[PDB]
């Protein structure tokens, strides 16, 4: 009878779609992740930070750590097993 | 995805007015020779009286 | 949304982020998890079809 009018019509259609749901999702995903490692806090100082630089930070990630628990032990030969039970 | 979805319809919008625009004289416009066609067919029958 | 584009280009921090972070960026991704643990839903699936569950052997 006229001229139908669906070319224009997408102010209000596009909050239906489900694109539209993951659109608004990903968008703020996006604007506060830091650019390009920022603010990755590499310098840590908390009580022994020289632990945390060499061993502790998982590098290694190797038995080192409990060869130095175990040197420990050896260091105290006259204080535990020897002079005492 | 949704890149391609915008841009589907960034210069349609626009391009559909003068469209919407025109077609509606082009449909209706035919109102001059369906008068016309009232004197035309007022012709025939003019000279079918005559011719017969 | 080409901002958007531009946004994520640049802002990849898959092997930097931090989920504390991801608790500021979305307070959805915080608050789902109390009540998780609230109304019982201990197990959490979806995690084997990403990672292996790494099983010694």
């Amino acid at each position: 009878v006229s001229t139908l009018i669906p070319p224009k019509v997408v102010s209000s259609k596009n909050i239906g779609s489900a694109p539209n749901a993951k659109r608004i999702a990903n968008v703020v995903h996006f604007y506060k992740s830091l650019p390009q490692g920022p603010a990755p806090a590499i310098k840590a100082n908390t009580r022994l930070a020289r632990y945390k630089a060499k061993y502790f930070d998982g590098d290694n990630a190797s038995g080192k750590p409990l060869w130095h628990f175990a040197l420990g032990i050896i260091a105290f030969g006259y204080s535990m097993e020897y002079y005492f039970h | 995805d949704r890149i391609d979805s915008v841009s589907q319809l960034q210069n349609v919008a626009e391009t559909t007015k003068v469209l919407f625009d025109v077609s509606k004289e082009t449909v209706e416009l035919e109102s001059e020779a369906f008068e016309l066609k009232q004197k035309v067919e007022l012709a025939h029958e003019a000279k079918a009286v005559l011719d017969s | 949304l080409q901002s958007t584009l531009d946004n994520i280009q640049s802002a990849r921090p898959f092997d930097e982020l931090t989920v504390d972070d991801l608790t500021k960026i979305k307070p959805e991704i915080d608050a789902k998890v109390e009540e998780m643990v609230k109304k019982g839903k201990w197990d959490v699936p979806g995690y084997k079809d990403r990672f292996g569950n790494l099983n010694v052997m």
